[PDB]
């Protein structure tokens, strides 16, 4: 029996021929026999996906390894450099048994472990942990270029990670460690990333430390084995996702599933949904690029859940950033220049709009920025780049993000006796860069008060620590990441006469009231909204229903800009 | 070994036959010898280089192309030697003063598909590769030895015609004929050549989301020197090789350069003469400018005049007149101002685009800073220096600070930049057009 | 004359078999390449620049894998010509090049100029024209495939009972290229093959197809073409000539018979409804 630890350390024991062969056979049999709760083979699918894409890297989960072959799971953290070697040798021949020609592509395969339970904090490492497998977290601050290392040659890269800001105590200082990335792990990260790192804790001698301290004290480092941020959908995932698209009422299910605890506010949920999926960028004829993203602005009375919506958007989306008013500077929003700490030369670094890239950039208290800071985002919001010329540097950076902002009306409360422009105090070059504009107001209906209050009280008793039905939030997250990566809507035809007539009439009326000026941007905006609605239904081609939806959203948000007494006439004018 | 020498000799013969037998054409018209004629005409003009194409060699004999793909360093020198001995019989006998045979540089070219820097698996060491990118740094020229002679300090014995390897690697002298470091180099007997180094940046569209762009080091030699400058987009062909205890650096030895974008051919001149001749050329050019943007025909006409420019003049009492043209657009939002700037930057032969909100006085004209090496102060060129002879597009023009717009008053009129800082005083050139956009 | 991957995407037969207008089809294609053991880097490189070790044995690999997947008919009997050091062509490359030169869509003067270029390219002294014609052919094939995908996803093919009916519309992708009878007829054939391989409904898999396309909207005219039913062993005999004539006469249609094949005609747009009713009722 393999478990018979006698007269030997585990490192010595697994070096013996008998134990080595037992470990080898057990992992191989585990690979071939492991089944999911449905009776499906797990690793047949995973190996086949690895081979089809030529990726040469196999991920294993610690939890079900333990659940089925605990003896190996018991040894694994005590002697990682031994068991991981045996595991690599065992996996390659399973791959060649299934795909006999795969030695043409690669001659080695690496096994990578995940969901290891024994997480440790980055300042609680001690000599008790040396030469064992551990898991930690932090943010990357330094990152070398990828360089070749002797072995034959393989890629090598070195990084420095420190405690995540706001997880250190107030007013004190963070700890940090170095880590090493080899082979397919290089460029798995870049500066400012927050990551989860699994690796081996390792130490070596260094004369500099001994001479600086006067005692024989060693230096330490982490050998990375698996790195992940804090698509890989199964067949069952895509099957359920595609099946859901059959429902004629899918729009109600998706819209009703945004910020679920907020009562009311249908228009806000709809607008945020379209902005979350987004239209598609294009460059007709190569010389005339136009953006895909849909920007949103919210404005209105205090106590109406405006700040809460942004926090929900931050949680559900990925690559999200959040910032507030006076807490941000022009240079921090775009990009900055510095004397580099160790290279001793001027260097340029990314700000918020660059670091977000193909993500969401959330702004709050947008009314209260310094005007010289607020005007920094004009290029990034439309041209979708950031151009800089300072300290001998001349370059440009990508800024491919969606901006969402919240503001307050002048004097603290909105007046329906005045138009939007009169009540918000923002200039036309800013107002015209937002695709969707919303106004939120207090109301005084007693039945609505009773329903809202009863709902809030219900929410409080529901969450004590202890329309249609919405989706679970994980299902919605899977749905969004599928739709943005596997569907790309085409606009093969639409009615030019209808849109042109409507636009000309609309622009003429906009000149009359002056609530907002209407420009060429509005047409291009409707094209973006039409594509977004097409994407929610997982359709490859835009259809008549999508164009009608886009026109409805556009005109409904436009009527609210007017004075209360004018809105009736305007609404009857643009009957749809 | 004699077997190795025999193999070298045999391969050299095969390369020689390729050069002196290859032909193009058909019997329905007539045949020409592609590489013989090029060697003759280039040698008679004092060039000493040719540009062989991989597609042709691969068609003449597949084995030679295979060897030259897998073992370029070992075989390219046989090809260079073959080219030399063919040039001799193609030109001999030469006039008085010409009787000594010169050395030929062989460059390579191909039609195959590129690969990105990120694609370089370390299986590719010493294999021939083709890479696209942008040049971001460029050294000044230096002298590099090809063959030397040395002499002994204590007893004056000598060794001579000692061959030096190409690329970024060095050499060490003997210790026999004495002290431990007995030999010294004779500089008067060094056969030296020009050499330069560059740094390459991976293409913006090739790098994925969530990663850094990779970058690479390049070596440049003889006729390839001062062929490019930073900011250019180019395609490179070369050898890929190497230059904690186990770290070593790596770089690429360049064998051919193609600027993705030269002197105009006679055919091209005839087409340009035709374009200049035909009568309504002004409207034709006006329609070519920014063709997607609706309306604005007068504005497009003014932009055409900006691109062609006036003419420079020097007057009899030594003063100058600037010739080139400045243009400003001011008014309402959503009227396609930024689009026109974005087009003119691509249409002009030389052009740069910058934002007024994101730029500084020292960044627009020129700057002074300490060298990262040595300890000395050195000069740097801003946007208005890089665009010398071309167009500068300043976007968001009304959002600069007052003290920064003051900095370009000399450059916009006198077309020169006067500097006096850190103990250095000089005058630099900036002969460029300004195109700007603003709001009320 | 281009990459292996491009050939598999743009060949009519494999595109239909793997359903490559759908994203799931691309996964099936990758499974095929994985069975052969071709690295994706090799497959994306031009055939002339592929590794010589793979080139020498490619035809056997492709036939074996295709046979396993149920594609029983990957080889054909043909001829090829070789001259000089590096000019080699299969008998079909010359056909696609010549055809593309002749039916070129651009109004580069009168149509006879295109004919003249097609005729000249058949001589060895004018080889540069052959190489130009191949580049026209590549674009033609790509346009055809994205048109077929648009037609299926937008669901333009409609059963009328005794025949399948379909029509293109102005401004949509590459419609100008399908204004002429040659290109239009070949497109329609590929469309029918794609549809029959796609659908499971047995009653749909044995039908003829009638296709209509814009000819001249300023004349108010449309071109109409009919195809026989699609089966492998069909005699290629088709009956739409006398059917169109009888239906037009019974309808008193404003129509014209112009091309040398009797299966293609010109119609006035306003008459198309009653003309289709006459055809449906006549075929019964
Ligand atoms: N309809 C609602 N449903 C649930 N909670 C609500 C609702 N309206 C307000 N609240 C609560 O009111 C509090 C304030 O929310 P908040 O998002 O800051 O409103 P606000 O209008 O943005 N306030 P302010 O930032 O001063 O303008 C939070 O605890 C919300 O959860
Ligand atoms: N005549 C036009 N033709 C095509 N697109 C146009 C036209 N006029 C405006 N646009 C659109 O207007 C949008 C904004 O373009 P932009 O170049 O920023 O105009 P602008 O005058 O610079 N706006 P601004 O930066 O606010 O002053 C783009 O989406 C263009 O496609
Ligand atoms: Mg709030
Ligand atoms: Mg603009
Ligand atoms: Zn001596």
């Amino acid at each position: 029996n393999l478990e018979d630890l006698k007269g030997h350390s585990v490192r010595e024991w697994v070096s013996m021929a008998g134990p080595r062969l037992e470990i080898h056979h057990r992992f191989k049999n585990f690979l071939r026999t492991h089944v999911d709760s449905h009776g499906h083979n797990v690793f047949k699918e995973r190996i086949s996906d690895m081979c089809k894409e030529n990726r040469e890297s196999l991920v294993v989960n610690y939890e079900d390894l333990a659940a089925r072959e605990h003896v190996l799971a018991y040894f694994l953290p005590e002697a990682p450099a031994e068991l991981l070697q045996i595991f690599d040798e065992a996996a390659l021949e399973v791959v060649l048994a299934m795909y006999p020609k795969y030695d043409r592509i690669t001659n080695h395969i690496h096994v990578r472990i995940s969901h290891l339970p024994l997480v440790e904090e980055l300042r609680s490492l001690r000599q008790l942990h040396l030469n064992q497998l551990i898991r930690t977290s932090g943010v990357v601050t330094s990152c070398t270029g990828v360089l070749p290392q002797l072995s034959i040659y393989q890629n090598y890269q070195r990084i420095r990670i420190q405690e995540s800001p706001g997880k250190v105590a107030a007013g004190r200082l963070p700890r940090s460690k170095d880590a090493i990335l080899l082979a397919d792990l290089v460029d798995s990260c870049k500066p400012g990333d927050e990551i989860e790192l699994t690796g081996i804790y390792h130490n070596n001698y260094d004369g500099s430390l001994n001479t600086a301290n006067g005692f024989p004290v060693f230096a330490t480092v982490i050998l990375a084995n698996h790195v992940a941020k804090k698509g890989e959908l199964t067949d069952e995932d895509v099957k359920m996702i595609t099946s859901l698209s059959k429902d004629q009422q899918i729009g109600e299910k998706i819209f009703a599933s945004i910020a679920p605890s907020i009562y009311g506010h249908e228009d806000i949920k709809r607008g945020l949904a379209l902005a979350l999926f987004g239209g598609e960028p294009k460059n007709p004829g190569g010389k005339h690029k136009v953006r895909g993203d849909i920007n949103v602005l919210l404005c209105g009375d205090p106590g109406t859940a405006k700040s809460q919506f942004l926090k929900y958007i931050e949680k559900v989306s990925s690559r999200a950033i959040f910032t507030t008013g006076q807490g941000a500077s022009a240079v921090g929003l775009t990009a900055y220049v510095q004397r580099h700490p160790v290279s001793r030369e001027w260097t340029l670094e990314a700000g918020a709009l660059v670091l977000a890239d193909r993500g969401v950039c959330l702004i709050d208290e947008f009314d209260k920025m310094n005007d010289q800071d607020r005007t920094s985002i004009h290029e990034a919001m439309e041209q979708q780049s950031i151009s800089i010329s300072k300290a001998g540097i001349v370059t440009s950076l990508q800024a491919r993000c969606t901006v969402i902002a919240a503001a307050n009306p002048i004097g603290g409360r909105y007046d329906p006796s005045l138009t939007f422009s009169e009540n918000v105090d923002l200039t036309e070059p800013i107002i015209s860069r937002f695709d969707i504009l919303c106004v939120v107001r207090d109301t005084v209906d007693p039945v609505q008060d009773e329903m809202l209050a009863r709902f809030v009280v219900g929410s409080h008793v529901r969450h004590h620590p202890s329309g249609v039905e919405p989706l679970p939030q994980e299902v919605l997250k899977k749905y969004i990441i599928y739709a943005k990566e596997r569907v790309h809507p085409k606009l093969n035809q639409m009615d030019q006469d209808k849109v042109a007539k409507m636009y000309s009439d609309l622009r003429k009326e906009s000149m009359a009231t002056g609530s907002i000026p209407i420009t060429v941007r509005h047409i291009e905006s409707m094209i973006r909204m039409a594509e977004a609605h097409a994407r929610i239904h997982l359709r490859d081609y835009v259809i008549e229903d999508d164009v009608n939806m886009a026109i409805r959203v556009m005109l409904e948000s436009f009527i609210d800009t007017q004075k209360f007494s004018v809105m009736r006439s305007m609404r009857k004018t643009f009957a749809r | 070994a004699d077997e190795g020498q025999a193999r070298k000799s045999q391969l050299q013969r095969r390369f020689k036959e390729f050069l002196r037998q290859y032909r193009v054409g058909t019997d329905r018209t007539g045949f020409t010898f592609k590489y013989r004629d090029e060697l003759k005409r280039h040698y008679n003009l004092g060039e000493y280089w040719i540009e062989v194409e991989m597609e042709d060699l691969a068609s003449f004999d597949e084995d030679l192309a295979d060897y030259l793909y897998k073992q370029p360093a070992e075989h390219l020198q046989l090809l260079e030697e073959a080219a030399k001995e063919v040039a001799d019989e193609v030109t001999r006998p030469r006039p008085s003063g010409e009787e000594v045979l010169q050395d030929i540089q062989v460059m390579l070219k191909s039609d195959a598909s590129p690969s990105s820097i990120r694609s370089l698996k370390s299986d590719m060491m010493s294999h021939l590769v083709k890479i696209p990118g942008i040049i971001i740094a460029a050294s000044a020229v230096r002298a590099k030895a090809t063959r030397i002679s040395i002499q002994c300090r204590s007893c004056r014995n000598t060794l001579t015609n000692i061959a030096m390897r190409p690329g970024l690697e060095g050499y060490a002298l003997p210790r026999k004929c004495c002290p431990l470091d007995p030999y010294f180099i004779m500089p008067d007997k060094c056969k030296c050549v020009d050499f330069q180094t560059l740094k390459l940046q991976e293409l913006p569209d090739a790098v994925p989301h969530g990663e850094m762009p990779r970058h690479m080091q390049l070596y440049c030699d003889r006729y390839l020197c001062d062929k490019v400058v930073p900011g250019n987009r180019v395609t490179i062909m070369g050898i890929y090789s190497i230059k904690g205890v186990g770290i070593r650096s790596s770089y690429i030895r360049v064998l051919g350069i193609q600027v993705d974008t030269g002197a105009v051919s006679p055919q091209e001149e005839e087409e340009f003469r035709r374009l200049a001749a035909l009568p309504n050329v002004y409207e034709v050019i006006s329609k070519s400018i920014a063709p997607s943007i609706f309306g604005g025909t007068d504005m497009k006409k003014a932009i055409a005049c900006l691109l062609f420019g006036g003419s420079r003049k020097r007057l009899p009492d030594g003063l100058t007149r600037r010739g080139d043209i400045n243009l400003l657009m001011l008014g309402d939002p959503g009227t396609a101002k930024s689009q026109l700037l974005k087009f003119v930057e691509k249409c002009s032969p030389i052009g740069v685009y910058t934002s007024g909100k994101g730029s500084s006085a020292a960044g627009l004209t020129a700057s002074v800073m300490r060298d990262p090496s040595s300890r000395n102060f050195i000069m740097e060129g801003g946007a208005m220096v890089l665009a010398d002879g071309g167009v500068v597009c300043i976007d968001e023009f009304d959002k600069m600070r007052e003290d920064d717009r003051v900095a370009i008053h000399e450059a916009m009129e006198q077309q020169t930049i006067s500097i006096a800082k850190a103990g250095i005083t000089t005058t630099l050139n900036s002969r460029c057009s300004v195109l700007a956009a603003a709001n009320s | 004359h281009w990459s292996l991957h491009d050939s598999l995407c743009n060949t009519s037969y494999t595109a239909a078999r793997f359903k490559l207008w759908s994203v799931h089809g691309q996964k099936r294609l990758q499974e095929f390449l994985a069975d052969m053991g071709l690295p994706l880097k090799q497959v994306k490189q031009k055939f002339q620049a592929m590794d010589i070790s793979l080139k020498e044995n490619l035809r056997e690999m492709i036939e074996e894998s295709a046979n396993k997947f149920g594609m029983k008919d990957m080889r054909v009997q043909t001829f090829s010509i070789h001259f000089g050091f590096k000019h080699k062509f299969l008998a079909s490359d010359v056909v696609f090049a010549t055809m593309s030169l002749m039916e070129s869509p651009e109004k580069d003067g009168s149509g006879t100029d295109h004919f003249i270029q097609a005729l000249d390219s058949l001589s060895r002294s004018n080889l540069d024209k052959l190489y130009h014609g191949l580049e026209l052919a590549k674009k033609q094939l790509r346009a055809t495939q994205q048109t077929i995908a648009s037609c299926l996803c937008t669901n333009l093919v409609i059963s009328q009972g005794p025949f399948l009916y379909c029509s293109l519309m102005e401004g949509t992708p590459d419609v100008m290229l399908f204004s002429r009878p040659a290109s239009l007829s070949l497109l329609s054939k590929h469309l029918l093959k794609s549809f029959v391989c796609s659908t499971k409904n047995r009653r749909c898999k044995l039908l003829p197809l009638v296709m209509a396309a814009p000819l001249s909207m300023e004349h108010g005219t449309v071109t109409v073409v009919g195809i026989p039913p699609e089966t492998d062993s069909s005699d290629r005999k088709n009956f739409f000539g006398r059917a169109f004539e009888k239906a037009a006469e019974s309808t008193s249609s404003r129509m014209l018979h112009n091309h040398f094949d009797l299966s293609v005609i010109e119609l006035k747009a306003e008459d198309r409804s009653k003309f289709l009713d006459a055809l449906i009722s006549l075929l019964s």
